[PDB]
RNA sequence: GGGAUGGCUUGUGGCGGCCAAGCGUUCAUAGCGACGUCGCUUUGAUCCUUCGAUGUCGGCUCUUCCUAUCAUACC
RNA sequence: GACUAAUCGAACCAUCUAGUAGCUGGUUACCGCCGAAGUUUCCCUCAGGAUAGCAGUGUCGACCUUCAGUUUUAUGAGGUAAAGCGAAUGAACUUUAAAUAUGUAAGAAGCCCUUGUUACUUAACUGAACGUGGGCAUUCGAAUGUAUCGACACUAGUGGGCCAUUUUUGGUAAGCAGAACUGGCGAUGCGGGAUGAACCGAACGCGGGGUUAAGGUGCCGGAGUGGACGCUCAUCAGACACCACAAAAGGCGUUAGUACAUCUUGACAGCAGGACGGUGGCCA
RNA sequence: CGGGACCGAGGACCGCGCUCUGCAAGGAUGCUGGCGUAAUGGUCACCAGCGACCCGUCUUGAAACACGGACCAAGGAGUCAA
């Protein structure tokens, strides 16, 4: 016998998506293939969102993103692994580029109508497939009911 | 001698007022003082127990308490290092700051000339007579 | 107890300021090799000068061989060993061909006659008798008599262990 | 002497551990007396 | 095992019975080796055996 | 629903003092101590002082074992 | 407290009703991956509770930062042995200094310097705290190890059990009773102790070969009637003893020793002889 | 330099090399014989050597006690709603 003080640790992250959604199964075989055959992190990054659960992709807002695109990012392709939603307390939409999982209806329209571009990710995958000159943006993890009840 | 709050302190006591006592394990101990009253102290000690430390606060009469030098030699060594890099900066040439066991001795030879060794009974016979 | 050496160990405390040249020490020990024959110096060490292991270091240990090995000699042996009464001085005396030969049949004869373990033997001195004269013990006596000469009566013959059985009735007279 | 540390935190500033016993004693002793100077007094009455 | 002897043996990577190790002779690795002296058998090795 | 001290024991008291071969100790002369001993516990008397069941034993029939032997045998 | 249709300290029948039980019994395929626990801390106890600790599944965060039942180093506790007193002085003497385990500390997240304030404190702009700025990366300032991170969520058993070593406190006629750490067991198979909760070795996927541990090698039984020197003869020896019987015990059993003593000026054992006179000493 | 045992995982080439026409160098080939069927192999019954307590429950720390079990078939116990 061996004296082993310490334990073999099994991965504690998902590997694979629970979803069965047949689309986000092709999505995460061209990820998987661009973390594989590149080097920048930031497909390894998009990679792991596509394999996280909705609780852990919050919804991100066009004013969250009005706000992350001063201050240098205007020309920047936006990069959200959730929903895009809209925010009618934002009266005026700034012309943006954003690459999401997917959008709502008024937000799409919006950012269209402002003169902006939608894009799926398989699409930010043909254009930027380095994830260059891009602004990844999260949603708020903690602003749930559940979460301030813990 | 006065003490202040978080001044770390080694636990002694001396005499006979340590016979009967009843708290033997703090006896030799350092810690922490939280708590200054103008006769005792209050000190935080650190009991182990199976994997896990726990804490425990006792309150020590001044005179079963000395300041520790617990931490004397690394600000002594943290000074001289820095005193003996500038100096090593200053001549261009490296020098040792770090602390280094002790090492197996080297080869040597010893004299007997006027050192003759002296022959041992495992009892002296000075004794047996 | 077990093929014993004697090896002369000479040790020293470590030199200090104070004293740059210690006094040197030597003994002679009967021992199966040079291990434990410096263990048994530092243990003799700390009994009578109070010189530790950690504070001292071995100059040298050599093996102290017999001069004469093909010379029947007798020797007597000066012991003291520890029982449940306490210590007992004792001499014993020893024929053998060596000095090393002596202290193995002195430690197998404690054993035998007092069932005393190596540990509570110290060996005091081993010295050749240089005289018949100086033998004491009837035992060695009767060995070291003018014109020696005894027959061997009884003798078991040697056979095999591997042969079972015999054709014939085996005689004790060769 | 051990102290709870739920105590010493309750505790007001500037008091010891070391003067508990004589503040229990001291209230005992104030009680006894009140008791004792009613019955004096009821007693004076009578 | 006590605790002590076995967070030693561990420290010094010695994990399963007949595990060998080399050893560089420093006084803090002198006193971990005595400690665990009943556990172990060690010595100094030649350059054959290495 | 739950339950139903042990290789013990045997023939010679306790307490207190003393003695004591020995064990210790011999810069302290203390302490332990077998074998013993001494104190307390009616001229063959009196018969006018029986001192508390919580604890349970028996008998019949019949067999065998122990010896710590009452008898028989030898000494 | 008898009887009232084999039913009576309250008849029989149906229903409420599948009444309630904390108590008893039982509770249904397989393989794989992990895997426990017994005063820690608080509360009025028994007809008591929580709770720490120990576990498993999910995730998520830069799985970033490193940390560690270990040694070393400085310094405490244990100054306690020891050496000397041709050092002083006299375990309480000290120049020096034990073994055993043991506490605290050992960096850039650090160390200082300077600036001021103070509602602390100090005789005091004095210390300290609070901030401010600066200097230090020339080596990042012991060793060894490091599939050992952290945070949430949800779920579960056990949370004042047994034995033992060591340490410690009390005891008895003798037994023993409390604590503390550690190991084992409850949950555990294998080899050996003939046998077995607590002993020794060793921890386990299915197989082949090789080598061992504890224990063994006269037969049962794999392996030696193996080698060396001695000891012992038991009218139920001894062979796994240590405790008790049990004592400073009893032995004309047998060996090995120590001390004292005698001895050719003749010891020790014997044999041949002497063993006397005052004197039938005094009293009775 | 001999003597013996157990084993042959892999399946084009690639590599490290060497004693370099080639090799013992990132895992066995070459030569030969008998047989081609119950011969090898397998199942069942039995003998032999060694091994091997009767299950479930309960209790505590554990055993022991105690409880259930003559045998077989079918039925038989964490469900549904809020």
């Amino acid at each position: 016998g061996i004296d082993l003080r310490w334990k073999h640790v099994r991965s504690s992250h998902r590997k694979a998506p629970k979803s069965d959604n047949v689309y986000l199964k092709l999505l995460v075989k061209l990820y998987r293939f661009l973390a594989r055959r590149t080097e920048a992190p930031f497909n390894k990054v998009v990679l792991r969102r596509l394999f996280m659960s909705r609780i852990n992709r919050p919804p991100v807002s066009l004013s969250r993103i009005a706000r992350n695109l001063k201050n240098g990012n205007e020309k920047k392709t936006v990069v959200v692994v959730a929903t895009v939603t809209d925010d009618n307390r934002l009266l005026q939409v700034p012309k943006m580029e954003v690459a999401a999982l997917r959008f709502t209806a008024k937000a799409r329209a919006r950012i269209e109508a402002a003169g902006g571009r939608t894009l799926t990710l398989d699409q930010l995958a043909l254009e930027k497939p380095t994830g260059a000159n891009t602004l990844l943006l999260r949603g708020p993890k903690n602003a749930r009911e559940a979460v301030k009840h813990f | 001698r006065t003490y202040r709050v978080g001044d770390i302190v080694d636990i002694k006591v001396n005499g006979a007022v340590q016979k009967g006592m009843p708290h033997k394990f703090y006896h030799g101990k350092t810690g922490v003082v939280y708590n200054v009253t103008k006769s005792a102290v209050g000190v935080i000690v650190y009991k182990r127990v199976k994997h896990r430390y726990i804490e425990k606060r006792i309150n020590v009469r001044i005179e079963h308490v000395k300041p520790s030098r617990s931490r004397e030699d690394f600000l002594r060594r943290v000074k001289e290092n820095a005193e003996l890099k500038k100096k090593a900066k200053a001549e261009g040439v490296p020098v040792q700051l770090k602390r280094q066991p002790a090492m197996p001795r080297e080869a040597h030879t010893v004299s007997i000339a006027d050192n003759k060794p002296v022959t041992l009974a495992p009892v002296a016979y000075e004794t047996t007579i | 107890m077990g093929r014993l050496q004697e090896y002369q160990v000479i040790g020293r405390h470590l030199p200090t300021e104070a004293n740059p040249n210690p006094a040197l020490y030597r003994m002679r020990i009967f021992a199966p090799n040079e291990v434990v024959a410096k263990s048994r110096f530092w243990y003799f060490l700390r009994g009578l000068k109070k010189v530790k292991k950690a504070t001292g270091e071995i100059v040298s240990v050599n093996v102290i061989s017999e001069k004469h090995p093909l010379k029947v000699k007798n020797f007597g042996i000066w012991l003291r060993y520890d029982s449940r009464s306490g210590t007992h001085n004792m001499y014993k005396e020893y024929r053998e061909t060596s000095r090393v030969a002596a202290v193995e049949a002195m430690y197998a004869d404690m054993a035998a006659r007092h069932r005393a373990r190596f540990r509570s033997i110290h060996i005091l001195k081993v010295v050749e008798l240089e005289k018949t004269e100086d033998v004491k013990r009837p035992y060695i006596k009767q060995l070291v008599a003018k014109n020696l000469s005894f027959p061997l009566p009884h003798r078991v013959p040697k056979i095999s262990t591997k042969k079972i059985f015999s054709a014939k009735r085996p005689s004790t007279f060769s | 002497i051990e102290v709870s540390a739920a105590k010493e935190a309750m505790r007001p500033e500037g008091t010891s551990v070391r003067g508990d016993k004589r503040r229990e004693i001291r209230a005992r002793v104030k009680k006894n007396q009140k008791q004792m100077l009613r019955n004096q007094r009821i007693a004076a009455e009578k | 095992i006590p605790p002590k002897p076995r967070k030693i043996l561990q420290l010094l990577r010695l994990r399963q019975i007949n595990n060998g190790v080399f050893v560089k002779v420093t006084k803090a690795t002198a006193e971990m080796i005595k400690i665990v002296e009943p556990w172990v058998a060690y010595g100094y090795p030649n350059l054959k055996s290495v």
